[PDB]
């Protein structure tokens, strides 16, 4: 239960992550966006934040408009780690994402892994990275690491 | 419970990691020493099956050239229409649409990928198609990051999306170098749509054509025009720098399909640029 | 649950150290590895052991104990790489 949630927030991290698309978007208003927007603050965030775009739909008939693409974030927001869904890329400011509090958390701490190196902010227009590293600090667990490989090996 | 399925579907990711890993192993090893991308090649034998504890992986890997690349209407042009765009419209008109809609869905097409806001065709429109929908969003204006960015275009449904699936793709470059020594006999209306036959596919050399040039001096395109000659060789190519790897991983009960895209990056060096779940 | 909630933390120290392993070039991955990570509030002890293939393709098992001889291997990962 305090695991089922953990579980959860880990597989829908890890769905997210590992599907992450080299995709520059549109914001709110269609002002230009990179392809991966992490650090402080970022989605209103409590501690870092990230968005980004992921693919992986599955949609087979393909019956409505739509791409096999979302857009997705995660951020800290009054005490708990958050899962932010998009419909769609470039929505409409109109467009209000679905929220999904998951594990009590206090602190999100990213790093990036460029091919070469770790580092600490993530500024390109286009690339994304090889592989983030999270951590947080949960209340019920302590502090968690996680790395992810975005896009399989190079 | 979960803790076994979460702990094998990792695994299962992993299993799609070490797919990946294989498929650079065989695509460095079979192309090392190579100028040109071919049906003769390695790369190209499969499928291949490797088992693993509660499981196996299938791996099959094709060229992503191989297909007519949609971000060619992201190249810098000053034409009130260029090739990509007529050669776009000749093939959709081949897939039964009438004339008119396969205009229309070039030209949304040119306009969501262009980078401009403004209108510049008969039927293409920019922002206000898109802020108008159901769920409304803005206008890419960039080359499509997927195929299925396509599927949201003016004048376009399931069907004809379906159809069009198999011949065009959505490549990192705007460049179109369709790889003629990779297309299969089913997708030649592409040639069709780019000579304004899959004869010539068909009575392709076993190790392909050494290049475009020799291609198109073939006694079977004898009576086609230089113009459409020169303008064929801007857009064919018998090299490839992009490959599609589809692996399909089972662990237990578990079905995951994984397509990713392979760029060459160096002689013996080539790498994964993304990766999505995809439909079996 | 309690050891439900063992096997899941000792199991991203292992998906942890096997990302890192697809980091890694093929001379370090044919080597034996190994060290410790603290997580939730208690030290994993990893170690990272080639294994013989059939294709000239890498393989590697990564192990995870609470035990720093690696006495009870709580989650054990197989992993395939390039050569
Ligand atoms: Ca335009
Ligand atoms: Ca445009
Ligand atoms: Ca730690
Ligand atoms: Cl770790």
């Amino acid at each position: 239960q305090k695991l089922n949630l953990m579980q959860q927030t880990m597989s829908f991290l890890t769905h997210d992550l590992t599907q992450m698309m080299p995709r520059p978007v549109r914001g709110d208003q269609g002002q230009r966006e990179p392809a991966l927007l992490a650090g402080a603050g970022v989605l209103a965030s409590e501690s870092e934040g990230m968005r980004f775009v992921r693919g992986g739909v599955v949609n087979p008939l393909m019956r409505l408009p739509r791409s096999n693409l979302l857009t997705v974030g995660y951020r800290i927001h009054d005490g708990y780690l958050e899962r932010l869904a998009w419909p769609l890329t470039d929505a409409a400011g109109s467009v209000k994402p679905t929220m999904q509090k998951l594990i009590p958390a206090d602190s999100l701490r990213l790093q990036f892994y460029d091919g070469t190196r770790w580092q600490e902010s993530w500024s390109s227009v286009q690339a994304i990275p090889v592989a983030v590293r999270m951590t947080l600090h949960s209340p019920q667990w302590g502090e968690i690491e996680r790395i992810w490989l975005l896009r399989g090996p190079q | 419970g979960r803790t076994r399925s979460q702990q094998e579907y990792q695994q299962a990711l992993w299993y799609s990691a070490s797919a990946e890993s294989l498929a650079l192993s065989a695509l460095s090893l079979s192309l090392k020493n190579e100028k040109r991308v071919h049906l003769e090649q390695p790369w190209a034998s499969g499928p291949r099956f490797f088992p693993l504890p509660q499981g196996q992986i299938a791996v099959t890997l094709r060229d992503a050239q191989a297909c007519f690349n949609l971000n060619a209407l992201a190249q810098p042009t000053t034409a009130s229409r260029p090739l990509a765009v007529q050669q776009l419209i000749a093939l959709i008109s081949r897939l039964d649409v009438p004339a008119y809609r396969a205009e229309l869905i070039a030209e949304s097409l040119w306009e969501f990928i262009d980078e401009d806001r403004s209108v510049q065709t008969r039927l293409g429109r920019e922002d206000s198609e898109y802020l108008a929908r159901s769920v409304p969003f803005y206008a890419a204006n960039q080359p499509l990051a997927d195929i299925s960015e396509m599927r949201v275009v003016q004048g376009m449904d399931a069907g004809l999306y379906q159809k069009l699936k198999p011949l065009v793709c959505a490549l990192p470059m705007t460049r179109q170098q369709i790889n003629i020594n990779t297309l299969d006999v089913t997708q030649s209306v592409i040639l069709e749509a780019l000579f304004d036959a899959r004869a010539l596919l068909q009575q392709r050399p076993a190790k392909g054509w050494e290049d475009v040039d020799q291609f198109l001096a073939q006694p079977l395109l004898a009576d086609v025009d230089e113009r459409t000659k020169k303008q064929l060789k801007t857009v064919l190519s018998v090299d490839s720098n992009y490959f599609w790897l589809r692996s399909d991983i089972t662990v237990n009960e578990i079905e995951l399909t994984m397509n990713s895209l392979i760029v060459r990056m160096g002689p013996q060096h080539f790498s994964v640029l993304w990766h999505q779940t995809g439909e079996s | 649950q309690h050891v439900l909630e063992e096997k899941t933390v000792a199991g991203w120290v292992a998906e942890n150290q096997t990302a890192l392993l697809y980091l890694m070039t093929r001379g370090q991955r044919a080597v034996r590895q190994q060290g410790e990570s603290d997580m939730a509030g208690s030290r994993w002890y990893w170690r990272t052991t080639p294994l013989s293939t059939g294709n000239a393709l890498q393989a590697v098992d990564i192990e995870v104990s609470l035990h720093e001889d690696f006495s009870s291997v709580i989650q054990s990962r197989r992993a395939w790489f390039s050569a």
